[PDB]
């Protein structure tokens, strides 16, 4: 079985422990439990081959740790999840994308957006808005709620499939980029 | 600006299909509940009736079900004796033959084989005689095939030489130039690519 | 204050506690996710100096005078450890059963493990959901 | 232009063929005068003993077969009679059960087909009823849905053609400069295309 090293970051209040404990134990939460290290561990199946998804909590509630850092690095997958009733949490993901940026070390790394509680009238950030986000840093965006459970799956297998062709590509391009340019005349 | 003014104009297609939207589902939805209320009323007869009919329904159907269930018990009885009675006899029947004629058969079996195994004894011997000589034909034979197809193969592989030096030479120092020139002309060909296309 | 909750087996789960709770105040906020009883179970502290024995707690122990230690909740009238939980959830892709020589179709698979299994091969496989 | 040079080449891959031609179809052919005349010792064998083969054989195979044929007429025939009697017992078993069971499961019939007379049958007037309000509702949200459909047509077609003229306007003035930057750009390419490929 493959293990893939996934590591979920986010505002506080987004309702991040909620996906983690409606993918794996199924079941939903509703007092607010803040989070500072919860390790996640549900073997299934993506692909045909068994995949291990190893997922670690993070503290919505903290400021720059070392600790963070280190176990942040060890991470391969990140998950940019945020609640869309809530502009801060939308604003905050600009801190958490650069933040990584520096912790993996690379400009270029598998993060994934999605936008919680999708389902509830308080949507104040539109689906237009992080659509052209995602598309501005090259990564996708997922509308997932954990009240509904839809959408919970697919977006952790997102991640695997873009860090299967991440590691492919790897060989495929081999950090060439471009080759040649020419101008008119 | 080709691709980027013509998306504009999707952009602001899908701007006022938005503006659009709303009234469409506010209506739809306004619609769409005078077609579930009366769903709704017509469910105080579809269900109501239904239910209250079930009743009725059901207990006739189940009455009647029950009835059924009865002759098929009071028939199933005395039925299933005669099947049983005339199965014995019928299984009996066979039995009376299956032994005798069974028996029979297998004596007769016994014949049967032992014709083919008196008569295949002598025939595998002679089989084994056949082998014997089909392989040992085959032996001299092959003796020479082998010796024939060495010489042959030897001869082919003379002539093949031909091929893999002198002709080979001549193919790989006539494919040099060629190959050079073909070089001369992709190279070219990919300044035109980036000439054009970039 | 960090409470460091580790569960049986190989699970940890570090959550923020204040005010005035107990360890079955937290207890409870974990019963709940894993649908567990805490019959079974018991409240073990850190090994505070001891041979090699855990040291068993009492429920209503106050988390806040156990910031930074670790505290673990193991059976002590159930088995430890994870067990191979049968799941008859239905399939949404057509992942191939390479552990046979044919397709998997609607066949099964574990919740706690990701064995995928046909009806043949639930008494055909001897290597069970077993791995260290 | 060295097209002569490779053929040449490649006729003389012929001419070693033909070379190789010669010797080998004379000792392929002695070789295979060698293999007719070779499996000809095996099959004149083959052939003239198995007549002391075939002839035995099908005389021990016949025996059999009128062995078992004779059985069969002391097995099979008897057994026909025991078949025909099991059967005719079977269908005399049937013939009391097919009329009595059958005229039973016709009067079941006509119990459950009577009662869909008052279940089925006035249900289907009871459904009219609600059929006919549901199609009531269908028609006034209908009427409604095709007004607002009709309206919602004149607001597409307005939104659509004050869209259309300046999208057909811009399009047909981006057209007609970056055809011409296209044919330019092709007009080169040919050229140089022709010059690469002469
Ligand atoms: C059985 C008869 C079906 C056909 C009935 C007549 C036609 C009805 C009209 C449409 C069909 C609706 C079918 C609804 C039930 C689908 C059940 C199903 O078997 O679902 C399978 C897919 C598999 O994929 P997955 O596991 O990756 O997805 C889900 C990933 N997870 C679970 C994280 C949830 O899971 C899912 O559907 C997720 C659960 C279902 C979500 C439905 C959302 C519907 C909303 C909008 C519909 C838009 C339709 C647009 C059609 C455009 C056509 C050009
Ligand atoms: C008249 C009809 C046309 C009308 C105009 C167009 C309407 C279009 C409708 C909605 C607009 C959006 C359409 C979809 C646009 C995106 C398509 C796409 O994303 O393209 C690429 C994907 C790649 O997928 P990936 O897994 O590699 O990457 C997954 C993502 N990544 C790389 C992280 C991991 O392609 C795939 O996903 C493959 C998905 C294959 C799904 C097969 C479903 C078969 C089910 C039923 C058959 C019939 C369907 C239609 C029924 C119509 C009934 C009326
Ligand atoms: C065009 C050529 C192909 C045509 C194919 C179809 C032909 C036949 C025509 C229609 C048959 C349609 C059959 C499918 C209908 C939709 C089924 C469906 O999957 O829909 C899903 C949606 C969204 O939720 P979900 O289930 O996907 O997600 C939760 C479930 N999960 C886990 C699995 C995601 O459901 C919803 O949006 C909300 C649904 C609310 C339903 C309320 C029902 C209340 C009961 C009665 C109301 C009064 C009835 C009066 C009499 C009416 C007679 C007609
Ligand atoms: C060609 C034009 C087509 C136009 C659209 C309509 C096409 C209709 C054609 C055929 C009928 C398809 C009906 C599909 C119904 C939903 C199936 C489904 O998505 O099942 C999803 C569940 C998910 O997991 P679970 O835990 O819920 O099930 C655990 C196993 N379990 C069932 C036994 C508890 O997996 C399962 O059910 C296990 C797999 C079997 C599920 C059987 C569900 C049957 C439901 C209704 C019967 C069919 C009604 C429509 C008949 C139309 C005839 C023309
Ligand atoms: C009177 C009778 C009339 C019959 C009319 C139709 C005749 C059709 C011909 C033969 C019969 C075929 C019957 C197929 C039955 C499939 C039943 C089924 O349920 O299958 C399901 C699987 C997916 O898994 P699941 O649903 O079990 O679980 C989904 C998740 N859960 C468990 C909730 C619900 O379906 C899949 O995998 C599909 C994955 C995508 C496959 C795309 C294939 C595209 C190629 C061709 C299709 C082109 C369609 C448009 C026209 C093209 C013309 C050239
Ligand atoms: C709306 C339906 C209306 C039906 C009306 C009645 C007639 C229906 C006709 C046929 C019935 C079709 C039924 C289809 C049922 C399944 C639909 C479906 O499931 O639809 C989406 C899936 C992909 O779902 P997903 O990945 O989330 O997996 C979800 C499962 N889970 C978690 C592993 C990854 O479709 C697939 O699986 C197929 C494979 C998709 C592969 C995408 C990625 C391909 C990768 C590279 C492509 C490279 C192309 C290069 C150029 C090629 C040129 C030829
Ligand atoms: C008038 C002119 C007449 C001309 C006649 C000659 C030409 C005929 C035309 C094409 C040649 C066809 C040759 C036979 C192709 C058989 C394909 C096939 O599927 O036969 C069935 C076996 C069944 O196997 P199963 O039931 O044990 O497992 C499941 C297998 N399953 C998922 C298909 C569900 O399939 C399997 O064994 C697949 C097992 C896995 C194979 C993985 C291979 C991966 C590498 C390449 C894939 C190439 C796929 C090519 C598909 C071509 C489709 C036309
Ligand atoms: C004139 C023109 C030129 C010449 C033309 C004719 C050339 C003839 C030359 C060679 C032909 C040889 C034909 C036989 C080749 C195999 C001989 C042999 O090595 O056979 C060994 C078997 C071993 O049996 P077992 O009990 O050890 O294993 C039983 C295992 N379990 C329980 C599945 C079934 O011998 C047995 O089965 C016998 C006991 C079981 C019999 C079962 C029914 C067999 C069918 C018909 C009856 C045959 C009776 C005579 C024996 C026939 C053997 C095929
Ligand atoms: C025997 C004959 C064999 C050949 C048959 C050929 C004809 C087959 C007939 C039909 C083929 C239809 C092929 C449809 C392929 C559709 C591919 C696609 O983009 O699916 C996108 C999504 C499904 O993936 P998602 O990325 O959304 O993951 C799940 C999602 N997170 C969730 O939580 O729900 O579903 C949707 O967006 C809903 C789209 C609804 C509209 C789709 C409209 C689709 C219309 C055109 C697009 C077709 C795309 C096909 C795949 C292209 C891949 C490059
Ligand atoms: C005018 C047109 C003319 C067309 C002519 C076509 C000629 C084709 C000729 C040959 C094709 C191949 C024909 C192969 C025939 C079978 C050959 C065969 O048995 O090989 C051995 C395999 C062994 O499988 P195992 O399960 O044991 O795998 C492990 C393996 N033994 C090991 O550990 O080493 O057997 C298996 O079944 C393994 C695969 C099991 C799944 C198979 C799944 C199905 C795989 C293939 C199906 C092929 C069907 C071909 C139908 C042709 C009809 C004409
Ligand atoms: C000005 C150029 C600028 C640069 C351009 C670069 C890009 C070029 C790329 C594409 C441009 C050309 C694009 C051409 C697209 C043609 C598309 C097309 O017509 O398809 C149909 C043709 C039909 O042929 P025909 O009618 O002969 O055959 C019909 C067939 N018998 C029947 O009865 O069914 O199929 C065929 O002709 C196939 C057989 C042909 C046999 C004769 C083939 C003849 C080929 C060459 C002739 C000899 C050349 C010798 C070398 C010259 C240079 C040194
Ligand atoms: N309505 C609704 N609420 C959700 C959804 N997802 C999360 N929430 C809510 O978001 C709040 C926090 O959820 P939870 O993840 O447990 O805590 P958190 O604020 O994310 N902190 P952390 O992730 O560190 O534990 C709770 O009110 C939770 O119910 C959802 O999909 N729908
Ligand atoms: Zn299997
Ligand atoms: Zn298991």
């Amino acid at each position: 079985m493959t293990e893939y090293k996934l590591v979920v970051v986010g505002a506080g209040g987004v309702g991040k422990s909620a996906l983690t404990i409606q993918l794996i134990q199924n079941h939903f939460v509703d007092e607010y439990d803040p989070t500072i290290e919860d390790s996640y561990r549900k073997q299934v199946v993506i692909d045909g081959e068994t995949c291990l998804l190893d997922i670690l909590d993070t503290a919505g509630q903290e400021e720059y740790s070392a600790m963070r850092d280190q176990y942040m690095r060890t991470g391969e997958g990140f998950l940019c999840v945020f609640a869309i009733n809530n502009t801060k949490s939308f604003e905050d993901i600009h801190h958490y994308r650069e933040q990584i940026k520096r912790v993996k070390d690379s400009e270029d790394v598998p993060m994934v957006l999605v936008g919680n509680k999708c389902d509830l009238p308080s949507r104040t950030v539109d689906t237009k808005q992080a659509q052209d986000l995602a598309r501005s840093y090259g990564i996708p965006f997922i509308e997932t709620s954990a009240k509904t459970r839809q959408g919970v799956d697919d977006a952790f297998y997102t991640l695997v499939r873009e860090i299967r062709k991440h590691k492919e590509k790897m060989s495929k391009d081999g950090k060439k980029k471009k080759k040649k340019s020419k101008t008119k005349c | 600006l080709k691709l980027l003014d013509n998306w504009d104009s999707v952009t602001s297609t899908f701007s006022k299909l938005r503006e659009q939207l709303g009234p469409v589902t506010q209506e739809f939805w306004d619609n769409l509940e005078k077609e579930t209320e009366g769903l709704r009323q017509e469910m105080s007869k579809d269900l109501e009736e239904v239910k209250a009919k079930v009743q009725p329904y059901l207990d006739d159907f189940q009455k009647k079900w029950q009835e059924e269930m009865e002759l098929y018990r009071q028939k199933v009885e005395p039925l299933r004796a005669e099947l049983q009675e005339g199965a014995r006899q019928k299984l009996h029947e066979l039995q009376e033959k299956l032994s005798p004629l069974g028996e029979e058969m297998r004596d007769r079996a016994r014949a049967h084989v032992d014709a083919l195994r008196t008569h295949l004894a002598p025939y595998s011997d002679e089989l084994r005689q056949r082998l014997a000589a089909r392989l040992e034909a085959l032996k001299e034979n092959g003796g020479a095939r082998l010796a024939e197809y060495h010489a042959k193969a030897t001869e082919h592989l003379s002539t093949l030489s031909e091929k893999a030096k002198p002709a080979l030479e001549d193919l790989r120092q006539g494919l040099l130039p060629v190959l050079e020139s073909f070089k001369v002309s992709f190279l070219s060909a990919l300044e035109e690519y980036t000439k054009k296309l970039n | 204050n960090t409470i460091r909750v580790f569960l049986p087996n190989k699970q940890r789960t570090v959550v923020n506690v204040r005010n005035g709770m107990s360890l079955h105040d937290c207890l409870m906020k974990a019963l709940k996710v894993r649908g567990l009883q805490p019959e079974c179970c018991a409240v073990f502290r850190l090994l505070q100096e001891h041979k090699g024995k855990k040291a068993r707690l009492d429920w209503n122990t106050d988390a806040a005078s156990l910031i930074g230690e670790e505290l673990q909740v193991d059976f002590l009238d159930h088995v430890p450890l994870t067990t191979h939980n049968f799941a008859r959830k239905t399939f949404l892709k057509l992942a191939f059963c390479d552990i046979c020589q044919k397709f998997l179709l609607n066949g099964f698979r574990c919740q706690t493990c990701g064995y995928k299994f046909h009806e043949h091969c639930s008494t055909k496989v001897p290597t069970m959901c077993v791995d260290w």
